[PDB]
């Protein structure tokens, strides 16, 4: 819908979930899928 | 008044409206573009 991406914000939720040995570092530094805003690392709070 | 309304409101709008924005685009809109933002990080290509 927003080819462009002048009007969208992408997050990146349960960074705290990633498997062991990895991380997400390639996608946060807006490498993996360049978007022009950028991609913000949100870590929210558990089902527990 | 009706004669000399519609004579005359074309006038007015274009010479403070049209004729001033031309006249900002053609004497201004650098000074200011450079002004405004980063003035590096601008002007950077898109993906595509």
């Amino acid at each position: 819908v927003d080819p462009q991406g002048q009007r969208t914000i992408g997050v990146i939720t349960k960074l705290d979930l990633m498997d062991e040995g990895t991380d997400a570092r390639d996608v946060l530094e807006n490498k993996l899928l360049p978007l022009r805003r950028g991609y913000i690392g949100v870590v929210n709070r558990s089902q527990k | 008044v009706n004669k000399t309304v519609r004579d005359l409101m074309p006038k007015t709008i274009m010479h403070l409206m049209i004729n001033n924005t031309k006249e900002f685009i053609f004497s201004e809109l650098l000074a200011n573009l450079y002004s405004c933002g980063d003035q590096n990080t601008l002007m950077e290509e898109s993906a595509e």
